[PDB]
């Protein structure tokens, strides 16, 4: 182990000098990484070369493989299947997987693929939400719709940090994904939102009820993505009173304002009587509610309503234009606390250290031109 | 992170030049792959004609050869322990810094055991301050303890 | 085959010994003519200790390159011609696998006949390490060179003998490197003996009264070393002498 | 000798054919079939969500005016029933997935046995060729006698 | 919109066009060689040079002119254009990969419009012939659209019909015409269909044809006098289309 | 964009286009790039808002570069939209930073973008879809359809439309145009990502599939072992050889010096290497570097074909055995 | 497509007069559920198809091996017949002796 | 199945995780103690998944496994599904023994 | 003798491979497939 | 298989957010060594 | 790849004159269509045959 070479090996075993040196070093490295040997340099160990030791750098053949992959990806690309291929492509692959391949088999499989292509290609974008405070940070989520009565909704998203030349990189874009949820929104009153770092959809639905004279009842439904890609059931919130309070016309939907709020760990939902232009919402009375992670629902008071309005109305849809809501904030997004260290180190002679301390509370002042952060570490 | 991005970008730049410059693609012709000479000339001026020096697998000189692998391993591995440590790579095996990346070291096979004896025998000769390996063997013959 | 006949050469203006043959097109400044230089190397002592190479510039000027394969703590390095003239001197021990060089001038008188470049690593103790190589430097009018090459290629193609064997036959037969009927007579016997006794051509050359060769080739030891130095006896290298 | 060489060739063909099959354990088609069964099984959670949403919606009054209601009182029970029926189909889907995978594993094991049988035949035959060569030499000596 | 492109046909024509685009201007004159062979006694390979001669003046002043060429190998070499009639030679020491040029020591077209031998002494020993003098300049007076419409024919010329002065670029020019009034009457309707055929074509100042592109605009004639198709269902259960 | 002239543009080839006074009065990037030896033809969509922020002009576009990185009064095009929707350039404009500026007043649409939001779907429709199908057909030995399916991506004999050969071999627009479809493939080990970044690799992949097809047809005919199927096999191998063309020439001696490991491994050389790469990117001991390698997959195709042809020439089986009894 | 169409139709009020409505509020959820169940049945069908095709492929591979085994037997036998013919010639010579 | 690649395993994991979340977040609605005194016996609890007409679950804790102010891990049973059409008004539901 | 020794090795390989298979009998995959069929059948009472 | 065992334990530790952390066990209760039973001897059960 | 009749083929291999002529022409055609042999007629190759 010390000399990284045996001496107990048969004379009948041969090697090359380059190979021996390689084998020797690989053993050297393993002993250092495993801390068999004391006082290895942790700085060096943390370098990417060693991070990718177990996979790729530890063995010649895997090393050569990955380095060559970058230079000759064509030796590794298999048209049969690729990373990130669409579901339409999976369907095609499966469709032509049998041994009986001829033009009829293939052409039908192709037209099947193409049918799905059109269904995706023509998706109509209905609404969107941006998961940030600032327009250039984070990513935008979109909801689109297949052109059928009682049709299907799809979603996709784009990364704004990948907007790199007045244009989005192809990598910026995510593919369309299906929403397996019974969504039947009224006049497209629907928004994606991110809450608790999770994708939720909220929408309003209209029910006709006889009083005879008929009238309408409105309900707010919420649904969210599960970890396996499936969707949960919708949750119904009775907002009929809020819709009723708004002086909406017979052929209108309340505007739906909805965004997550890091402060108060809550989803902020407000409904409004839509105006021709945003200036008119400056003093509008918003009818809202809070939705909590546990699906608790609380009415929003007029005071709360006015505050959220003053800091958000600039983003409300008008009768002339759709807007993408950002994350709600008054001014700054500041963590409520910090438990995760970014870094650390040992004191002299490795006998003691500062470790697992924290910043359990962060408060702040934000007066005009006066930002103060209060830390209680 | 920007420093890491710089390496990735540097690799993309270099690889594109070396990839397009490859005679294999140019001999195929029909591929219609442009290998713009402005970038190739600049590169070759900085790397002394290197982009044109494509080699067969199996040469020690290849960037994917085991010598290239050895070079990378040594370059990083040598820094795992302090230079004044008992576990320093060059302390244990000083012949590594000495050894050249020769084609003959790559192709000629020899007993692993003979390499082992070579190392121990040189180490003993050195410590005992002897002229040669036959003085080491003469010495060992009376080394009762 | 190209390499076995003409040496290694590339489009980067670079030449390298093939086996132990170096060939260059030396262009004569202000004449425009070309003298082809053919330098043949043989190791005479301790080839395993060092690489020695000689490159013409012309005008009796040569680049002497060298690399040591092992280490002795020399207080100085001294390179001598025929063990009389010091060609290169430098103080301090040379390092392993480091290529070093010097520009030297050889007399036409030395150039025209085989000569030895010996390298001695002298320790502060007064002891030393030593190895040496024999060089012969031949010069040809480019036209003579091409004609001789042509003969060598066609003869090798007709007989399948290696250029190293063919050279050995020619040197055995005549002082000048010419082909004649005595040479062809030996080419026949060389082939004949190979066929008749199931032997390697080098053996067949000995049976044709050739000397044992000190020239290495490919990845092989010289005939001399295969025969006398495959293992070393108690580490001792066998070499010629008085 | 000729007969044995043809025998050797027979064994060699079997060896290589079973070798290839052993190495190419799962074909792309076989992999896709297994993938599909797993994917179908994976719909269980989506199915449950849809059935629950259906049942809940069905508990809502449908008829309004001077008469009303018309909700489905049994809606939950029916949805519960469908989920269980679906689950049963899923269990069979996964069971087929697993059985199919194991079927291929066992098949591969048979191929390994056949590969090894062929390998043994090659070794026996090579040994027979050598004993024949010895027998031939004896015949040559008998001719000499 | 008429589009003229000088990038050239795949092959030596592309190479020659790239040289014209990189080293010259739309108004330039060049000697284009058309026959590029491989010298049977001097070539080491299947590669060849692709020369163009650019004259000084013609909107781009040069000292005398330049012999432009494309070379495919990458090692540096001296490229020599030797001319056996002229008893002249132009060179480029350590010529660039791809495009490079030799300076014409004297602009004497008679010495250029003849066979040229090009080599770098390593390969690409090219036989260069069939020189033609090419004027790349184009007036809008030669950029035309020809419209065929049954019994009618009309022509339009960019000089009078294009509203925006065409770009002076060499690689590509785009000519945007004002609506042209084409007399549709005269169209020959056969099976209630006729077509206006529009060909985009142009010439260089020296008369060189720049090629063409042809478009066709079908016209369907509605016949108001034909009776509507109908569907009938006979009381005996017989259905037919009338 | 005018061609690069160091004396007028600066040492670096850097330049950018900017748009101003549309939506807001800020300067925004509309295009970035390098100044080339030839000029550059760039087509942009210049958006316009409902109400101009300036009466003299409705939109400003300008170009800046190393020697002169700053904007200024009346620099660049200043576009004016009249009431008929026709856009022109205000005469007060300084256009000395442009080779030429023109408004495409008849363009109300633009070609489908293979680098955009729907690039995923277009790349599957035109490239991956037919390559997948062709690969499947080859595996199942339907050689004629496999050919058809590779032709949809690439044809060495070109394509005929209305009885006329069109001037291209690649039928996939983004390969033909070399359109990059990534931002950084080195984020993960994914051969496709690399090809997405540099489309050249997809061209090569298609080529490799063509060679696979031809060899396989060759082997099929070969294996039938009739006088004429052997001749057919030769024909198919020749087509594969036509595509590979000349086997590359390699040097007898390279600049490689069998350098000491300590020197090869000296990070100083690596630093110098990387420094030179940056200087190259910016237009601003390395003889011990390791050399680029020949793609050995091609070496294997060259070798495969040489062996197949050899066996035909020497009257041997696919396995190299005599077809002639002794 | 049929299930989605069905659900759309079922969301429309069906009862009119002095009482009304009667739409199916769960119609969308049911359609989604049926499509997924159908999809599961399709995936299983497709998988069975693939397995069946591969089964035939593997069958063919076994047949090729058996063909080849028979070929080897034919070659050995022909070689044995040659061996026997030689043995017969030797027997003839012994008769001559 | 034998073909376990990286993607298969991560998807299998997310299936596990999805179920984990469904259980981990169950709300407790009511409980009953199957004894006379709080100090002996065990308590049953009824919970609910936060879904539309969601599933009810039950589990129990053993008070005899309560030691030194803490219930032992062994004290608790896992959540079990209540497989029936439960639909209470204002969660008016109790387990009873 | 060498030929017989190779024959012996052949038989030994077969012996050990079939022994191993015989002794293992049912592997984990096989047990899960059977377990699943059983669980599905067991839903009858819940369905009723 | 390596990756999946490392999520539980690594003899070379772990690099978290760019820094090697002071632990080998990535499972909090094993690192803490927190007991999770009351009496395993009431049954035959290695897990207990 | 000019005469379209090989010269490296062993004497052991036989053919007919018609068969050889066919093979020769087919190779010729492939080379023209694939543009191995440049400046092929732009007509002809565009014909139905």
């Amino acid at each position: 182990q010390y000399l990284l070479i045996d001496n107990q090996v048969s004379a009948a075993i041969k090697t090359t000098r380059i190979a021996e040196a390689i084998a020797s070093i690989q053993l050297y490295v393993n002993r250092a990484l495993e801390n068999v040997e004391e006082n290895a340099n942790s700085g060096v160990i943390s370098r990417q070369f060693f991070i990718d030791w177990d996979k790729y750098n530890k063995r010649y053949s895997t090393w050569a493989g990955v380095s060559q992959l970058v230079y000759y990806p064509e030796n590794y690309i298999d048209p049969t299947m690729r990373i990130g291929q669409t579901k339409m492509m999976d369907a095609l692959l499966q469709s032509v997987s049998q041994s009986q391949l001829n033009a009829d088999t293939v052409e039908d499989a192709f037209m099947s693929y193409l049918t799905s292509f059109e269904q995706v290609a023509n998706l109509k974008v209905i609404s969107a939400y941006h998961d940030n405070i600032n327009n250039d940070q984070g990513l935008t989520y979109f909801i689109g719709l297949s052109e059928t009565d009682a049709g299907e909704y799809y979603w996709r998203s784009v990364d704004h940090s990948k907007f790199n030349d007045g244009k989005f990189a192809a990598n910026a874009w995510s593919e369309w994904h299906k929403i397996d949820c019974p969504i039947n929104p009224y006049k497209s009153t629907i928004r994606p939102v991110i809450y608790k770092s999770r994708l939720y959809l909220l929408w309003l639905e209209q029910k006709e009820i006889t009083k005879t004279e008929t009238d309408y009842r409105y309900e707010l439904k919420l649904a969210h993505i599960r970890y396996d890609g499936t969707w949960n059931t919708p949750i119904t919130f009775d907002v009929n009173k809020k819709i009723s309070e708004l002086k909406l016309e017979k052929n209108r939907a309340p505007g739906l304002y909805c965004a997550g709020y890091q402060g108060e760990d809550t989803l902020l939902v407000m409904f409004y009587n839509q105006q021709d232009t945003l200036d008119s919402y400056k003093n509008a009375s918003m009818q809202g509610l809070y939705i909590f992670a546990d699906m608790a629902s609380k009415d929003m008071t007029p005071e709360q309503s006015n505050v959220y309005r003053d800091n958000s109305y600039q983003q409300f849809d008008t009768n002339n234009v759709r807007r993408v809501n950002n994350r709600y904030a008054e001014d700054y997004e500041i963590p409520s606390s910090v438990s995760s260290r970014k870094d650390y180190g040992w004191g002299d002679y490795y006998l003691s250290m500062v470790y697992n301390g924290d910043i359990p509370t962060i408060n702040y002042k934000a007066a005009s031109s006066d930002l103060k952060i209060y830390i209680s570490p | 992170h920007d420093a890491q991005q710089a390496q990735k970008d540097n690799r993309l730049y270099e690889a594109r030049i070396l990839k397009r410059a490859n005679p294999q693609l140019q001999n195929a012709v029909h591929l219609a792959i442009l290998a713009p000479n402005a970038e190739l000339i600049g590169y070759n001026n900085q790397f002394s004609g290197r982009a044109s020096q494509y080699v067969a697998p199996g040469t020690v000189s290849s960037m994917f050869s085991p010598a290239a692998y050895l070079t990378e391993l040594y370059r990083e591995a040598r820094n795992l322990h302090a230079s004044d440590s008992v576990y320093y790579l060059d302390t244990r095996r000083p012949d590594l810094k000495s050894m050249a990346l020769s084609q003959q070291n790559m192709d000629i096979e020899l007993s692993t055991l003979s390499l082992s004896n070579e190392l121990l025998l040189e180490s003993i000769k050195t410590e005992s301050k002897l002229e040669n390996y036959t003085k080491v063997m003469e010495m060992l013959s009376t080394f009762r303890p | 085959e190209l390499s076995q006949f003409i040496g290694k050469a590339s489009n980067f203006g670079q030449q390298e010994y093939s086996n132990n043959q170096l060939i260059t097109p030396v262009v004569n400044s202000s004449d425009g003519t070309v003298k082809v230089y053919r330098i043949t190397r043989e190791y005479t002592t301790n080839a395993y200790q060092m690489d020695v190479e000689l490159f013409p510039f012309g005008g009796e000027n040569y680049r002497l390159d060298y690399k040591f394969k092992n280490f002795y703590n020399a207080s100085y390095l001294s390179i001598k011609l025929n063990d009389k003239r010091e060609l290169v001197r430098t103080e301090g021990a040379p390092q392993v696998n480091i290529e070093y060089s010097a520009n030297i001038t050889l007399n036409t008188a030395d150039i025209s006949q085989p000569f030895e470049i010996g390298l001695t690593r002298v320790l502060p103790s007064g002891s030393w390490a030593y190895a040496a190589a024999k060089f012969t430097v031949e010069e040809y009018n480019q036209y003579s060179f091409l004609l001789k090459l042509n003969k060598a290629i066609r003869l090798s193609r007709a007989t399948e003998l290696s250029p190293t064997i063919l050279e050995g036959i020619v040197r055995s037969v005549n002082l000048q490197l010419d082909i004649n009927t005595d040479v062809l007579g030996k080419v026949f016997l060389t082939k004949y003996y190979m066929q008749r006794y199931a032997i390697h051509a080098e053996t067949a050359l000995i049976l044709c009264n050739a000397p044992i060769s000190q020239r290495s080739y490919d990845n092989q030891p010289s005939q001399f070393d295969r025969l006398f130095n495959t293992p070393l006896l108690n580490g001792q290298y066998f070499s010629t002498g008085d | 000798k000729t007969v044995l060489e043809k025998s050797k060739a027979g064994a060699q063909s079997r060896f290589d054919s079973y070798g290839k099959l052993y190495d190419e354990n799962i074909n792309a088609g076989e992999n896709q079939a297994m993938t599909l069964r797993a994917s179908a099984a994976g719909l269980t959670t989506a199915v449950q969500a849809s059935r629950l949403a259906g049942a809940a919606a069905d508990l809502v009054p449908n008829i309004f005016g001077f008469a009303g209601g018309g909700s489905r009182w049994g809606a939950i029970a029916e949805a519960t029933g469908y989920v269980m029926e679906f689950s049963a189909n899923v269990m069979n889907t996964e069971a087929d997935k697993i059985s199919q995978s194991e079927t291929y594993r066992r098949r591969r094991q048979e191929w390994e046995i056949q590969r090894n049988n062929a390998e043994a035949e090659l070794k026996q035959i090579d040994a027979q060729l050598k004993s024949l060569a010895v027998r031939r030499e004896a015949a040559v000596l008998q001719k000499t006698s | 919109k008429l589009r003229i492109i000088h990038n050239g046909y795949e092959g030596q024509k592309r190479n020659q066009c790239n040289l014209m685009n990189k080293y010259g201007k739309l108004g330039d004159k060049f000697i284009v060689y058309t026959s590029l062979g491989v010298n049977p006694n001097n070539s080491s390979n299947k590669l060849m040079f692709y020369p163009v001669y650019q004259y000084s003046g013609n909107t781009s002043g040069l000292n005398q002119g330049r012999l432009l060429f494309h070379r495919d190998t990458t090692y540096p070499s001296k490229v020599e254009a030797w001319i056996p009639g002229a008893k002249r030679s132009l060179t480029n020491q350590n010529a660039a990969i791809g495009d490079d040029y030799a300076t014409d020591s004297l602009n004497k077209p008679d010495d250029l419009k003849q066979y040229i031998f090009m080599t770098d002494s390593k390969g690409t020993a090219t036989d260069v012939s069939g020189p033609v003098e090419i004027n790349t300049a184009i007036s809008p007076a030669k950029v035309q659209i020809i419209v065929k419409a049954g019994g009618k024919e009309q022509t339009f010329t960019a000089d009078k019909d294009v509203s925006i002065q065409p770009s002076p670029s060499f690689d590509e020019m785009n000519y945007q015409f004002n609506a042209l009034e084409i007399d549709g009457s005269g169209l020959n309707f056969i099976n209630n269909s006729a077509s206006i055929d529009v060909t985009f074509t142009a010439f260089a100042e020296d008369g060189r044809k720049l090629g063409y592109e042809s478009f066709s605009i079908p016209v369907t004639l509605k016949v108001s006098t034909d009776n509507a198709l109908t569907l009938h269902h006979n009381e005996n259960g017989a259905q037919y289309m009338q | 964009i005018p061609p690069y002239n160091l004396s007028t543009h600066g040492d670096e080839r850097w330049f950018k286009l900017y748009i101003k006074h549309v939506v807001d009065n800020n300067s925004h990037i509309i295009y970035s790039g390098q100044l080339t030896d030839t000029n550059i033809n760039i087509t942009l969509f210049i958006p316009l808002d409902d109400v101009p922020l300036n009466q003299d002009y409705h939109a400003k576009v300008y170009m800046t570069f190393k020697k002169s990185p700053s904007d200024g009064t009346w620099w660049g095009p200043h576009f004016v939209r009249d009431d008929k929707g026709i856009v022109t350039i205000n005469p007060k404009s300084i256009l000395t930073h442009f080779e030429s500026v023109n408004v495409l007043n008849n363009i109300s649409s633009e070609p489908m973008d293979f680098s955009g939001a729907n690039s995923l779907y277009f790349w599957e429709l035109f490239y991956y879809t037919p390559m997948l199908v062709a690969q499947r057909l080859l595996h199942e030995q339907n050689f004629d359809e496999a050919n058809r399916w590779l032709k949809y991506v690439w044809s060495p004999s070109g394509y005929i439309v209305h009885g006329q050969i069109q001037n291209y071999q690649w039928n996939v627009r983004p390969l033909l145009e070399d359109t990059s479809w990534n931002s950084d493939p080195l984020d993960s080990v994914d051969p496709d990502a690399v090809a997405q970044h540099d489309p050249m690799h997809y061209k090569v992949s298609t080529f490799m599939r063509t060679l696979d097809l031809l060899i396989a047809r060759g082997d099929h005919a070969y294996r039938q072992l009739e006088r004429d199927t052997l001749n057919e096999a030769k024909m198919w191998y020749m087509q594969a050889l036509h595509l590979l063309g000349d086997k590359p020439y390699l040097p007898l001696s390279t600049t490689w010096s069998d350098p000491r490991l300590d020197r090869a491994a000296d990070i100083t050389t690596q630093n110098a290497h990387d420094s030179a790469i940056v200087a190259l990117r910016q237009n601003i001991t390395l003889t011990d570097l390791f050399l680029p390698q020949i793609n050995e997959v091609m070496m294997n195709y060259w070798q495969t074909l040489a062996q197949r042809v050899y066996n035909l020439r020497h009257n041997l089986s696919i396995d190299g055995q005599p077809l002639y009894l002794p």
